């Protein structure tokens, strides 16, 4: 929420707190982070659409600052000076190596390591499209995400990691509260995503 | 994994033990804080009372010619003052009393009469002229350390007139006449009952010969004993105890009913048959290696009849002047210690003081309504032989008050427990510490009846070969909460405990904690 | 991460320890390696492009710096004077030993244990680039990528180190926590590599 | 004011804990006699706060020997009163269960 | 989860120890009844004599 209500929260729940309120916010901090580099990714965590702009003969392409997981019914999108546009296909390296020196427009990608490399090489600038997911730290957005929606998990991390440090039997339980609430708002992000799409084959 | 403490299985000042194993509530340094039944206590605040000398108050002493009444007398170099309606001095001897004489005089009670002796000028009595005045029938020559009293026999003492300061005595007395000395006091001439006696002994017979009802004895290093049953020459010269010396003149024993005496060596309780140390295994060691007192004399004990305990006052090596700024307090009542810090002292005494305004009043009128004789005020307390304490550093004197104030500062408090009985607890209700397990703090609660806030420190230390180091904690007022939040994790675990309060009462306290580990240094 | 707050935080959770900061430094450290030596890889671990210069008239070729394993989809690739090249084919030692005494430009390669090989032995000077992953240490990104990617693993494992050297029974603990998280990134691992692909049966 | 109340130990005799916060279920009273007398609670939040009060409605012993009310605080208090032609107090019983800790 | 407690052990008026630590049957606070061995007990009740000054 506010950031307060959660710290005092957070005093209130795990037996009524006055000073520790520095390592609060300390190990809250942490908190956020840690959740970010596991591996899922709630949906208030995708980025807004991105734009850059290469130069010729370079067909490496450093990864997006921030940058974890791209978009799946997403993809690298090529723009073009007349206005029309096409997106780009993505294989594994080894399939790709073929067009080594095949010259005209972008085709492909790969994601290697840390950059990204198109083996149909432009001989001029060109700008791209892209769309990926990013840690809070690095969004443009005035507000965490995080905070709004779902603190509970935050609430509970926190102090679960709190209440461990100083060897406390209520880990445990409060570790269990921390994996409930991950499971329902994994079934929630299920929820939104798939919420009123209409499919049928074809 | 939590240990729950109390304070009142009642332990003493106990700082000579091995710290560590002292057992639950027991103080490792003490300031000020009296320990008493329902718990840890402040005995502390004083009055300011109405006496006033206007001159060096050195030695003061209470006494009454008659019922109703209250006197004082302030002495010092060249003189000896009054204490009595609203004026005072001009009692001392006739000349310059003597040669800039200093916390080295002496009084003695015998009778109703008052009498005063110093080691630079004979002794003088007072009487009806309100002059303090030689003897009778001593001669002029003499000169005299200490004096004390007995059974209708004045001048118990041990000094003779001139050349022979060393070792003395003289019956200087016959059957005397109650209110005045004998008419004579010849010892050679067999004119009545009066003599001189050596009583051999290495030491020196130093002040009074102490009390008892069936006989008064003291010692020069080794106790003597004197009786007068006997006819012939009364009096028979006897010894008790050869080993035990006393150091002081003002380290005097109590008038209670058993004797607390005071020694080089240790400290002892006894009443002429059966002997004892008050504490041996747990103050003697503090008391003297405190500090080398390296002035041994000036310091001097009295009694608290009204409260069961006893004050040594003793200096402090921080202390120059060579005022003891510091007092041990035992209880005879129950065999709890306790030590006080205070401010600068030079000597104390208890009395009492009726002040109020008197002949400035409204209304001259005829004696047919009631004066109310004198009355209202501490008409209670007059049978409250309340202390009066001559500190250094004020003109009027203060006596003790309930109310932890001095005047309208007010007399800080430190509570220290260095390291407690904390980890297993046994079969027995009682815990047992384990010093190979390493521990982890959790949490702090304390019982107390008080409202008032009090801080609290907190000491960790690596190992016990290692020494300690400090912390402090924000205090808390007791109102809202009862509990404090830290983490830390050390060898043995060690809180200090300070309060500026009006009052403070310590019940108990719990420890949460858990076994985290072993010893590493 | 900066490779501060790790020790911190080894403290904090620790107990709030005060004195063994050399220490906290030595484990973490060695504990770094031995996450790398095991069996799993993670993501950041792959190098850039690196090429090594062979000289003629010999078979064996030194390993890279430190290898440990190479990419599962890229493969030697030789580049000649006009700058393009072709894919060469790895085979057990034993199925190579035909091409002895043959020549060409290289075709096959071969592990044996510290030396590849080429089996067609090229007679003049040349030159193959690799995709392999290396040891954390070797390669030049100016910082540790495991300092920022997963700290909570790291800050989990030291902790268990030093608590196994202190006997505590919640070594365990700490040593569960490990697990989860590693796990956790091997999903991560697992779920980026095949993000925006889409596969045929052809 | 307060009664030892809490924890029953190894002995007979109970020792009360002060660290967890407890509520009542119920009282009742031996008595020889057969005068009603009334009864009054009292609550406080901490040792170191003070007492407070409240009043409960008499019952005649004749019929009933027990009464019923709800509270917690920090200690317990319990005051009776009685104008009666003659007083028998023998012994009394209180349940109680521990559901927290110590507060303020 | 229950305490019974008892008045025949025979202490006596009690108010300056600590009050909460009394043992069972301790009075805090009296109002003239009186403590005897079977238990608490009424000690009043005024009968009227004959004499008149």
């Amino acid at each position: 929420m506010d950031k307060a209500t959660l710290v005092k929260t957070i005093a209130y729940r795990m037996g009524n707190v006055k000073g520790q309120d520095t390592a609060i916010d300390f190990e809250l901090a942490l908190s956020i982070e840690r959740l970010e580099g596991q591996e899922f990714v709630p949906w208030f965590l995708l980025s807004e659409n991105n734009f850059f702009e290469g130069t010729a003969q370079e067909n490496r392409i450093p990864v997006p600052r921030g940058f974890i997981r791209e978009y799946e019914e997403g993809s690298l999108y090529l723009r073009r000076v007349a206005g029309t546009g096409k997106c780009l296909i993505k294989k594994s390296q080894d399939q790709l190596l073929k067009y080594e020196g095949m010259t005209g427009e972008p085709s492909h990608y790969s994601l290697t390591n840390q950059y990204f490399r198109i083996y149909p090489v432009p001989q001029e600038d060109f700008k791209v499209e892209l769309l990926f997911y990013r840690k809070s730290s690095t969004l443009n957005v005035e507000d965490n995400p995080w905070y709004e929606y779902a603190a509970e998990l935050l609430v509970a991390e926190t102090i679960w990691a709190m209440l461990s440090a100083r060897r406390d039997k209520m880990a445990d339980y409060w570790k269990s509260v921390a994996a409930d609430q991950m499971r329902r708002l994994t079934i929630l992000d299920a929820e939104r995503r798939l919420a009123n799409q209409e499919i049928f084959m074809g | 994994m939590e240990v729950t403490h109390k304070q009142f299985d009642l332990s003493g000042f106990l700082p000579d033990q091995a710290p560590d194993t002292l057992k639950s509530g027991a103080i490792s340094r003490g300031f000020n804080v009296k320990p008493t039944i329902l718990g840890w206590e402040k005995s502390g605040g004083f009055r300011e009372t109405n006496t006033a000398p206007t001159n060096e108050k050195d030695f003061i002493f209470f006494w009454s010619p008659a019922i109703g009444d209250n006197r004082w007398f302030s002495g010092g170099d060249k003189t000896v003052q009054q204490v009595e309606g609203n004026v005072v001095s001009d009692v001392s001897r006739t000349g310059g009393y003597t040669a800039a004489a200093a916390a080295r005089w002496n009084a003695v009670n015998f009778n109703g009469v008052l009498l005063m002796n110093n080691e630079l000028d004979s002794p003088q009595y007072l009487a009806a002229s309100g002059k303090l005045e030689d003897f009778p029938n001593l001669p002029s020559n003499v000169r005299f350390r200490t004096v004390a009293v007995y059974k209708n026999f004045i001048l118990g003492l041990g000094v003779n007139f001139g050349s022979g300061f060393l070792d003395d005595e003289i019956y200087w007395s016959h059957q005397a006449d109650p209110g005045t000395m004998p008419p004579n006091w010849d010892y050679a001439n067999a004119a009545s009952d009066s003599g001189r006696t050596p009583l051999p002994s290495e030491g020196y017979c130093v002040t009074s010969e102490e009390l008892g009802s069936m006989n008064i004895v003291y010692k020069s290093d080794s106790i003597w004993t004197m009786q007068l049953i006997g006819g012939q020459w009364i009096f028979r010269f006897e010894n008790k105890f050869p080993g035990q010396g006393i150091l002081n003149k003002k380290s005097v024993v109590s008038f209670e009913g058993k004797h607390f005496v005071v020694t080089q060596k240790d400290i002892i309780v006894h009443d002429g048959y059966q002997v004892r140390s008050v504490a041996d295994k747990r103050v003697r060691n503090f008391f003297f290696t405190d500090m080398n007192s390296d002035y041994f004399e000036r310091v001097f004990v009295v009694k608290d009849p009204r409260v069961a305990e006893v004050y040594v006052f003793y200096p402090s090596k921080n202390s120059v002047d060579g005022l003891c700024d510091r007092a041990l307090v035992w209880n005879w009542r129950d065999d709890v210690w306790s030590l006080l810090n205070l401010r600068p002292l030079k000597h104390a005494a208890y009395g009492y003081e009726i002040t109020g305004v008197s002949i400035t009043w409204d209304n001259f009128v005829g004696g047919w309504e009631s004066t109310g004789l004198w009355q209202a005020d501490e008409d209670v307390a007059k049978y409250a032989p309340v202390l009066h304490y001559s500190f250094r550093d004020v003109p009027k004197l203060l006596a003790p008050t309930p109310q932890a104030l001095f005047i309208d500062e007010e007399i800080e408090a430190v509570w220290e427990r260095e390291d407690i009985v904390i980890g297993s607890i046994s079969r027995d209700g009682v815990p047992y510490q384990d010093y190979e397990r390493n521990k982890s703090v959790s949490s702090i609660s304390f019982d107390v009846d008080t409202t008032e806030p009090f801080d609290v420190y907190i000491g960790y230390k690596g190992s016990l070969e290692d020494s300690v180091e400090w912390e402090f904690a924000g205090t808390v007022n007791p109102m809202e909460d009862k509990r404090l939040f830290c983490l830390l994790t050390a060898g043995l675990f060690s809180m200090r405990i300070i309060s500026k309060a009006q009052t403070f009462i310590l019940r108990s306290y719990k420890i949460t904690y858990e076994f985290a580990g072993e010893m590493w240094a």
